[PDB]
């Protein structure tokens, strides 16, 4: 029995999926159809399944949501950002004037192509009948060229003009350069004996690619045939015959001569004196920084670009400071980096799989003479699709390169002797608000004080969008339930008059222009009363009541919204 | 009668004042995350049955969590 409920008009945009979500003491079974499962009950008309949903030639699995939520030890495979798949219409060729010259080729090839129609059809033992059948083993349109009218024609017609107008769109240049059958003879020539060049395969891939685009946008119009997908995402066993049709064209037309995450320790962890040695793994060789940083560090910006990290980079084999300087060796997939610093003498070393880096001036030290400073934190930081492994020690048996370099020298584990685990800080990626700062740059935040006002200002010379709010929201009581916005003159808005029980943030999304002296002003008239008074170049910020809301973009529109049933 | 006079004590005060507490928040993005040292530890059947997509959760966890009322957050 359906429950009369149920969130109408809300936001499409995004890729959905189901979720169930626990606390614990709980045994739950998802039910699809076919080897997943059995459904106990009918599914509504038109309302298909998730094992159906699944993309053609692709595995199922469960994850958990986002990230690496698994009871596991040390060996957790950390991750930094990652692509939108990459994949979440065929190329234009008709946009292009057919050029005459070579109208007589369109046709040479076109016959050709109509030849070997009928070739194929009586390698399998088609006749020529007057009906138009496929079991009966027989087709009209096997006659020769002249005879064959504009209603059976106009096919290969076509099919020459497409192939042409693709390769004058991909960027080459078109130019100057037996089975006894039923009353007709294909034999134009032995054109399967020159050696089609890679460059002509790779075309004649590229025309079987356009042509199965047409074909699927004209086939999505019906069910769910597992080949509406396009062709690279296409099984490989039908791969080649697509191709073979189209390789005949260029046959023909040449025998006939023509964001990144940071990751660090707990700041109490620091050290300011004695030998330290971490381990940092990583299964690929992408963009992946590794080195000791300052508590201080920025969790945004890049990883020693300060003087609050000092770092190293094997994705350029580049010691990271302020500034950059090549040092060292680049790693590839599946490698290890072991990382030292002794703070008695200010020296950091890195060792790739044992082997000490050694820089342009054949000095093995990487840096020297830094301030202690408060302490220095192990950190690294992951690119796009990169993920990678810690190891702060506690795990001998597991360390390899350690009797390599470090036991001798006096060099210890950063963890050695630690009853429990690290906690293993991480930046994260929800931007919430934060009070603006005094010292912060190209954003300034005054207070004056009749009224009170609370003015603006900024010093810079790149332009983006900010998110202002205001501190302690307006909660609403059980019967109150509605927010107008005047402008200068009357109140002319959204209705916005929806909140049972609810607390609105009052909050502003100015843009920065070179002169911002925007602000906000709390006044009175007959009620709450919030004036964000503005200037010039007026047309792009907002001024509203907001919720709590962490999303960092520049939209107008597309915002959350839902309405319950 | 006022935005001051409704999320503050005095609510009989028509005179539009600021606290200190009404300071302007901007959307930032230094912040970090803490990574628990103990997860839920959901095992999954791994059989993928005729009957269905088995997973089960039996050992509980607990923490607590401080709650910002005048930001509305939990920590």
């Amino acid at each position: 029995q359906p429950v009369q409920g149920m969130f109408e008009n809300f936001n499409i945009d995004g890729l959905f999926f189901p979720v169930v979500s626990f606390s614990a003491g709980i045994k739950v079974r998802f039910l699809l159809g076919g080897r997943h499962g059995e459904f106990k009950f009918l599914p509504p008309p038109g309302y298909a399944a998730c094992y159906e949903a699944v993309l053609p030639k692709e595995k199922l699995k469960v994850e958990h949501s986002r990230e690496y939520k698994q009871e596991r030890t040390y060996t957790r495979d950390l991750l930094g950002p990652t692509v939108s798949l990459t994949q979440a219409v065929p190329v234009d060729t008709s946009q292009i004037v057919l050029p005459p010259h070579l109208e007589r080729i369109r046709e040479r090839l076109a016959e050709n192509i109509h030849e070997l129609w009928v070739m194929n059809k009586i390698e399998l033992g088609w006749q020529y009948g007057p009906v138009r059948d496929d079991n009966k083993r027989q087709h009209p349109c096997l006659v020769e060229f002249c005879k064959l009218p504009e209603q059976e024609r106009n096919y290969n017609l076509q099919m020459s003009l497409e192939t042409l107008k693709t390769l004058l769109a991909l960027g080459c240049h078109v130019g100057i350069a037996y089975q006894l059958t039923s009353g007709y003879k294909p034999a134009p020539m032995d054109l399967s004996f020159i050696k089609l060049t890679p460059s002509q395969e790779a075309m004649v891939d590229k025309l079987a690619e356009n042509a199965h685009n047409v074909w699927a946008r004209d086939r999505i119009r019906q069910r769910r045939n597992p080949r509406l997908v396009p062709y690279t995402l296409l099984d490989d066993r039908t791969k080649k015959s697509n191709k073979d049709s189209l390789r005949e064209a260029v046959r023909t037309l040449l025998g006939y001569g023509y964001r990144f995450r940071i990751f660090r320790a707990e700041k109490t962890y620091a050290v300011k004196a004695g030998r330290w040695y971490f381990e940092f793994e990583a299964v690929t060789a992408g963009d992946m920084r590794v080195g000791w940083s300052r508590p201080g560090c920025q969790p945004d910006l890049e990883l020693g670009s300060d003087d609050r990290a000092f770092a190293f980079d094997g994705f350029k084999a580049q010691r990271w400071h302020q500034g950059n300087e090549h040092y060292g060796r680049s790693w590839q997939a599946g490698d290890v980096v072991g990382c030292m610093v002794d703070m008695n003498e200010h020296t950091m070393m890195f060792t790739l799989n044992g082997e000490i880096l050694l820089d342009d001036s054949g000095s093995e030290l990487a840096f020297k003479d830094f301030d202690v400073g408060d302490g220095f934190i192990p950190v690294c930081s992951l690119g796009v699709a990169q993920v990678g492994r810690m190891n702060f020690g506690k795990d001998v048996s597991t360390l390899k390169y350690f009797t390599i370099c470090g036991l001798q020298e006096g060099y210890e584990p950063f963890a050695v002797n630690t009853n429990r685990d690290i906690t293993m800080w991480l930046s994260k990626r929800l931007p919430q608000f934060l009070q603006v700062p005094s010292n912060h740059e190209h954003i300034e935040v005054t207070r004056i004080d009749k009224v009170t006002q609370k003015s603006f200002g900024s010093q810079n010379n790149n332009t983006d969008i900010m998110f202002y709010r205001l501190s302690m929201p307006i909660e609403c009581a059980x019967x109150x339930x509605x927010x107008x916005x005047x402008x200068x003159x009357x109140x002319x808005x959204x209705x916005x008059x929806x909140x049972x029980x609810x607390x609105x943030x009052d909050s502003d999304f100015e843009v920065l222009m070179k002169t911002a002296h925007g602000h906000l002003v709390p006044d009175r008239i007959d009620k709450d009363k919030e004036t964000p008074k503005p200037e010039f170049n007026n047309h792009k910020d907002y001024a509203q009541e907001k919720p709590s809301r962490l999303k960092q973009x520049x939209x107008x529109x597309x915002x959350x919204x839902x309405x319950x049933x | 009668p006022l935005s001051a006079g409704l999320f503050k004590s005095e609510h009989k005060n028509p005179v539009p004042q600021c606290p200190p507490r009404l300071h302007v928040q901007f959307l930032s993005h230094v912040l970090w995350s803490r990574m628990p040292n103990q997860f839920l530890k959901v095992d999954v059947s791994r059989i993928s049955e005729r009957q269905g997509w088995l997973v089960q959760c039996l050992d509980p966890l607990q923490f607590m969590s401080l709650h910002i009322p005048e930001e509305n957050r939990s920590v």
